[PDB]
């Protein structure tokens, strides 16, 4: 349907439906270190942004729902507001302060959550 | 009620700064060591995308500067070295064929070269330019004797410009802007992704703009800052201007080995008359671009102003004269025949006379200068004027003179449609499930 | 235990029962560049392997099954032929006109199921 | 009915190519910049595969090719430029203690050298051995110093072969061909996977191929296409043939200062009697042994046909003679004392005579000479030859003649049996497993 | 709050509430290579323990269970001398011995599971 | 009934050797070529932790020291040769305002050097220190024309220090030792980690430490084997001793082309009266110094036994004199007036006599020479002596010498303090948990 990027512009709601586009896009004598280095920074980027995945609890996912309730002090934008009225360039500028704060949060649950796995696994 | 939401894959992206890499389809240019490109290359149109783009801004434009001179440099790494042909000269002028156009342009010098075995020397005489020649108190020295050495540039290796395409490594993009009339730093409503940059074609100009990319519905002006001064104008052509150069003389090379391995190679003699290098330009189609870019200028200067074109006010020949590779050669060609008219609201050609040089010093650097070895015959070169760099003098008449010389401002009469962004596919959002 | 490349010619229903022995010797003077180069390829390669699995839903197995049908088109053999007397090379070597077929539905069934996943939670 | 399934480790793989790096453990070869072996490596045998190789299309040969002689460049990129040597020599003959064979084959020559200082000079006689100096009208010239520049090996790094190994980047597997009386370019029915080459000497030689690898069974004779006469033919022996060779002058090595801590290093005298160099072939043995290669040509030239053996056709030594390195010498032998039979169904030598060159152009390339300084003492060297190198004149006589020059030839005689592959570990089938 | 193996010198137990801390550390002329080097190792060591945990089936987590039991062979102590009153680096010694013969048998007991788990799924 | 777990993010680790890299913050340290620094690094205390150091076995010293020369010669690389300089020279003494310590120690030679045309030749006037001048037999020669080429550092570019801070790759950690009094060897109750080192100046000097850190509470002795006689002990110092440095000749600078862009600078005359450098050490604060130096010596040797100071006894300047840069000039000072005394159980200051060397050959290698072009004016430091390199000799007297030459062990005075160790994140432990 569409390339890479293709979707930008689009609403939030309908650019979801394409994750995959971006996603496959992704990792895809002195002149040779110029390309090593770009091979290795797009490696890089890469896998930080999937440790962040692992540590959140969503690896292997385009889609991760989570625990973390969401806080109107980021943003009090209805979701008929957000989803349909917005792109994700739009969202992403909206957002960008709570970004950090998100991420805490994200890890943490993670965390308790990996504790109380292990706990009710312990009970024959 | 509403959780966080992960998503991976969102399309959004940030400006930002990255490492660009070539791709290209012997060369000063070492086009082999570029990636060969895709023959069905993508570009994704995005609807309803407005983004903000700044050619002045943009460093595509250091990058390409960088690599066009790191590629210059390497090119010249195995060619031979011309430190013996730093000697006295003993120097006569060449007056057997003058049309009085000529006279005093070349000079007939004899000089003591090394040879083979060191212990030989052997005598040999070749023909000068003059601006390569400075006099010492008829004794003579290469001019670069004071300051740099010089490398031959290798016979065998072509100046010819070869597209280059520049292309963003995995996790970046390149955002286009397609928008007509579009003067380099505002909001482009209509843009597109590629991953790589049309091909461009590194060619050194210093006045004139040529072989480069037209404007499609009207001359267009670009400049950083309009009311300043202190920056250059950079005007995009609606329609060509065809000139055509030529080194109406035909030369004879000769060459002579100066150590083990080693030739240089020098003008021999010149058979017929001799003379001066021009290039052409047709009245009828220079008055007409000329006359659009004053109406042009009337947007930002006012409809009841005087428009006035003059000649450079001075300066080092290179940013004074327009100089260009024709063949092999490098010219300086006066454009004062072009710039010279007040604009108050046929097969009759210009002549433009030209300059030739072999000792060359580029990128306005000290300490490395080339040699560039004479070509052998006749030379006559065709090529389109696609853009001009004008300055503007600090009433009611606005002054304008060719500017140019560093080559930046070339580069980003090509570039100024690109801009790089990073890709950042991970980021949250509100909704309605949770675990 | 036959070693790293040992169970091949032996047939498929043998050979997958050594996937870690293959699984573990994967990522395991301009000389510098060279080498450098040969280390960034082979954790390219490791990558782009791991993406895909990521993107069919199959990550962190070594045996992961789909919900996409098999097309008698692609390839029309018994099973009882597949597991019992073909080797993996050969397989490969029948079915390797259709694989970017078979990518791509793979990727389209995932993608589906993390948006149906994403709906059923809403309700819990 | 059946679904996709997925399995990732499948043991499958695609022909491939790929950058080998070298792991082999004062020496021309960067042994120390290569990897450290493994004590023992695991060779796997692969029951029921078969698989297809082509020694003539793998790309192995291609990079050791490479790789040697950037080894080589860089070993004398610190040596001392011998700029200073190339000058007008004033030649005699040495006539002191020659016999007749070695007659016309030394020169004693004087020149004017460099000091520390730029300002002395020294009176410096050396001897030449005739191929490396060329008349230039008794005034002579080194032979390279109209084309070249030389450089001097140092004297402190060997030229004696090491074992390289070279190995496969992880995701890659170099698979072996274990097949006795293999000829190269089929179907391989037992074959294993390596990691690691076995250790590879880096041999240089011309027509004979010394120090290699044994065939198993017989005399195996390979080529690209054996009824095309414009390929070369590698016969692998399955004995080794032995021969001593020898530069029997005692060489009296002298060394003198030629600017700021350079050195050159040249032979001073001879002490005692002035011999030919020479290697010695047992006569019975290569008679066993061509009868070996004739008989196994037989199965591709006719059972009643004549084979013939001739001398090389013409070209430089490099091509015409038996080339090898002896002891830091560089040997240049006859061998059509060896090359002299005709094929129809105790203690006695044969004596190859040999000249030696101190001025030597390797890989075939133009512009880089090197000078190998002179070993002191008398030489003695003993090696195997494992191989022949034929070529094969374009209607009942088939003559054969010594080939050579093209050194991946030599190359593939010890890489034939390894290709490399890719493993490919993801893929799919049908199984009754859903979800 | 202990931002870097702060927990280090803190008993085992006190010390597994810090696992995000240390994760979070990894991946962040001649010398180009130098530098580049450096960067491509950190990611080589990163994907090689990735890999381990992937064929453990402990590809996402921080506290992975498996289905191995404890050999008092390998170390025979109580669960209040190892938890409460041992650190990290002192258990590290104690079983140094024996990690190669646990990650064994953690490889073969995920591979007794996938099978498992692909023949279940095969009944319906 | 207990269970393996798997955790990751375990903190623990291993020791380990990595490839360090610089951070930072027109210097031969290349400084510009690093890694900005954080301007807010962090430390992490590491409560209840007990690591084993041992400085002597501390690779970062080792490349510590590569890294240095590096550095070093690459900031030579593109700097003019001198050559053509090595030319028999003639030479008088300067013998115009001599206060008798410089009888001698200055000569005026003249030479026929280059220019920029081949065929001409300069007669040229320079001064010399002697100790850069060897005589031939009134003919002189520099010094090293025997043994290494000569190249000169560039004016522009500095000589000084700039604190380097060395930073593990991720997954490596440096680990730092906060105790005090520890003496580089045994257990380190207290240890913290960083990521980054401080900041180390690359000071350069033998016997005696400058500019580096100071104990906090006591003079500490250092050594790998405090009873061997093959080892040398570090001195740390927990106050300062200042030292004053000078050449106190209003020297003139000269500058003449000797090629094509080439430059070699040298010292034409001196303004006013020639006199000796020196340096100033305040007696007092000197001898409370060496009195704590002596205390905490016995505590090895015993409370009862004599303590004896004496000057190095032999071998080159770069070991028996105190070596250092000050101001681009290199100084060698004799340091006897120290090391001058017998310990048993008002700006009154000693004077050290400073030579000037213009001909360095640092590192200890043999081939790379520098020249230190000369510094115009009168040049003037102050430094801090922060430590102490000692010798002893192999009764009741124990008999220390000042001691120096191999670097790295002034590298090791700064880095002593830290250890490079891997992380190993991955780990099991038997739990109550199963699945
Ligand atoms: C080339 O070499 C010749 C040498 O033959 C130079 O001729 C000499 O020039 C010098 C003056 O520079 C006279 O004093 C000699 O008498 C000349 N020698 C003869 C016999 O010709 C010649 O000058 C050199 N090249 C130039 C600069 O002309
Ligand atoms: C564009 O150029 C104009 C000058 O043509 C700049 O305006 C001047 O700014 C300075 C500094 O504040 C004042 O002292 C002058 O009086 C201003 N001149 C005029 C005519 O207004 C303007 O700032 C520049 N804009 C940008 C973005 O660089
Ligand atoms: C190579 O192929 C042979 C068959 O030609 C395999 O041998 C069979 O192994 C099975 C399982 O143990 C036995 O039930 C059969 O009876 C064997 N066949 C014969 C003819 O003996 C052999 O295992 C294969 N090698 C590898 C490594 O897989
Ligand atoms: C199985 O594969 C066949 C062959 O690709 C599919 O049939 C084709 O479907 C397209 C429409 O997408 C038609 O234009 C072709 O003419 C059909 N080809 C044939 C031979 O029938 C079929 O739809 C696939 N079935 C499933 C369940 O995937
Ligand atoms: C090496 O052995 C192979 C067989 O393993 C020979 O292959 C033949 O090549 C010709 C080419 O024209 C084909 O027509 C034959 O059908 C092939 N035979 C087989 C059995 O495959 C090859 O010619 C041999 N080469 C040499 C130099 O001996
Ligand atoms: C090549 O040299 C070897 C020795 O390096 C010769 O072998 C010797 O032969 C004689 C005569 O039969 C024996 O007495 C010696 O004992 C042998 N030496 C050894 C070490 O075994 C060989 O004969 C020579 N071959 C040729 C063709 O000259
Ligand atoms: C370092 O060790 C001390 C013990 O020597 C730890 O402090 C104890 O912590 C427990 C648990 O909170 C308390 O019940 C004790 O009363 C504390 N004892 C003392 C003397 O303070 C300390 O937490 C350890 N540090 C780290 C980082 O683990
Ligand atoms: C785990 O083993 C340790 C060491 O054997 C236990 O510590 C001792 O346990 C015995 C009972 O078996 C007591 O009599 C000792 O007094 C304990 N030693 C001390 C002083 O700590 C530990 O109790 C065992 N498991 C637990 C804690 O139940
Ligand atoms: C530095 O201090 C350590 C103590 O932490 C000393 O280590 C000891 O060395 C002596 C002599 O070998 C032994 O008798 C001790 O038993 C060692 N103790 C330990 C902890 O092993 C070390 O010798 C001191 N070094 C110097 C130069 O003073
Ligand atoms: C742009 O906006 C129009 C509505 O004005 C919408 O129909 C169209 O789909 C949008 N473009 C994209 C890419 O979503
Ligand atoms: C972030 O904070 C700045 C003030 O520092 C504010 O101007 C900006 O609008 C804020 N952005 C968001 C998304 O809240
Ligand atoms: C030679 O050229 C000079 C200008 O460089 C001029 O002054 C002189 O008159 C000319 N001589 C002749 C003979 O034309
Ligand atoms: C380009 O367009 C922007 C629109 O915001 C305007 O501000 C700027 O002055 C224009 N510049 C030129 C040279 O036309
Ligand atoms: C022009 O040059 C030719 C040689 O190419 C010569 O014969 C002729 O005499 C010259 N013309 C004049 C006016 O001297
Ligand atoms: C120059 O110095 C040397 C030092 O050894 C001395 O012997 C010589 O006499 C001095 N010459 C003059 C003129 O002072
Ligand atoms: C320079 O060269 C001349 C050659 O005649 C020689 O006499 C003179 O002594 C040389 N000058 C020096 C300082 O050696
Ligand atoms: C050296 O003497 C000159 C004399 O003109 C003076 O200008 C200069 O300042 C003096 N330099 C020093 C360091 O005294």
């Amino acid at each position: 349907s569409l390339g890479f990027l293709g979707a930008a512009g689009s609403t939030m709601g309908a650019a979801s439906m394409t994750l995959t586009v971006q996603a496959r896009n992704l990792l895809s004598t002195h002149w040779g270190i110029k390309q090593l280095q770009a091979r290795v920074l797009a490696v890089e980027h890469y896998l930080r942004d999937q440790q962040l995945l692992g540590i959140w609890g969503c690896s292997g996912k385009l889609i991760c729902c989570t625990n973390v309730p969401w806080n109107s002090s980021w943003s009090n934008r209805n979701l008929s507001e957000i989803w349909d009225n917005m792109t994700w360039l739009q969202w992403d500028k909206e957002i960008s302060n709570y970004t950090q704060i998100i991420y805490g949060l994200l890890e943490e649950s993670q965390n308790q959550q990996e504790k109380n796995e292990q706990d009710l696994l312990a009970l024959d | 009620n509403l959780w966080v939401t992960v998503y991976y894959g969102v399309p959004v992206w940030k400006d930002a700064e990255t490492t660009l890499f070539c791709a290209s389809d012997h060369n000063v240019w070492a086009t082999h060591c570029c990636v060969p490109t895709d023959p069905n290359p993508q570009e994704i149109h995005l609807e309803n995308v407005t983004e903000e783009f700044n050619m002045w801004k943009n460093n595509m434009v250091e990058q390409m500067h960088e690599d066009i001179i790191s590629l210059w440099d390497q090119s010249l790494k195995p060619c031979v070295k011309l430190t013996p042909l730093c000697v006295t000269l003993q120097c006569t002028n060449v007056t057997n064929n003058i049309t009085d156009d000529m006279r005093g342009e070349l000079k007939n010098c004899s000089f003591n070269m090394t040879t083979e075995l060191r212990d030989k020397k052997q005598k040999v005489y070749s023909l000068f330019y003059r601006l390569d020649v400075v006099q010492i108190n008829k004794e003579y020295r290469l001019i670069n004797c004071n300051t740099s050495a010089i490398t031959q540039a290798c016979p065998k290796v072509s100046f010819e410009p070869i597209p280059i395409h520049y292309c963003a490594p995995a996790g970046f993009a390149i955002l286009k802007c397609k928008d007509k009339k579009f003067n380099g730093t505002g909001p482009c409503p209509s843009v597109s992704t590629v991953q790589c940059t049309h091909g461009i074609k590194p060619v050194v100009s210093t006045q004139l703009l040529l072989n480069g990319s037209l404007a499609e519905e009207e001359v267009i002006i670009r400049s950083e800052n309009i009311t300043n001064n202190a920056k250059n104008i950079l005007v995009q052509l609606n329609t060509p201007v065809q000139i055509n150069c030529t080194r109406p003389n035909n030369n004879t090379v000769k060459s002579i080995r100066i150590g083990p391995g080693q030739w240089f190679y020098y003008t021999g003699d010149i058979i017929g008359d001799i003379r001066q290098a021009h290039c052409n330009v047709s009245k009828a189609t220079w008055n007409e671009t000329l006359g659009k870019v004053v109406k042009q200028l009337r947007k930002h200067f006012g409809n009841n102003t005087i428009i006035r074109f003059a000649q450079s006010s001075g300066g080092d020949l290179e940013v004074t004269t327009h100089s260009f590779n024709c063949g092999g050669e490098f010219f300086y060609c006066n454009t004062s025949g072009l710039f010279n008219s007040t604009w108050i609201s046929s097969n009759d050609s210009i002549t433009l006379p030209c300059r030739i040089k072999q000792i060359i010093n580029m990128w306005q650097r000290i300490g490395q200068a080339m040699y560039a070895p004479p070509i052998q015959g006749v030379i006559r070169c065709v090529s389109n004027i696609t853009g001009l760099i004008l300055t503007r003098d600090g009433s009611t008449t606005e002054t304008f003179r060719p500017g140019g010389g560093d080559m930046r401002d070339n580069w980003r009469s090509e570039l100024y449609k690109y801009k790089v962004v990073k890709i950042e596919p991970l980021g949250v959002a509100p909704t309605r499930c949770k675990r």
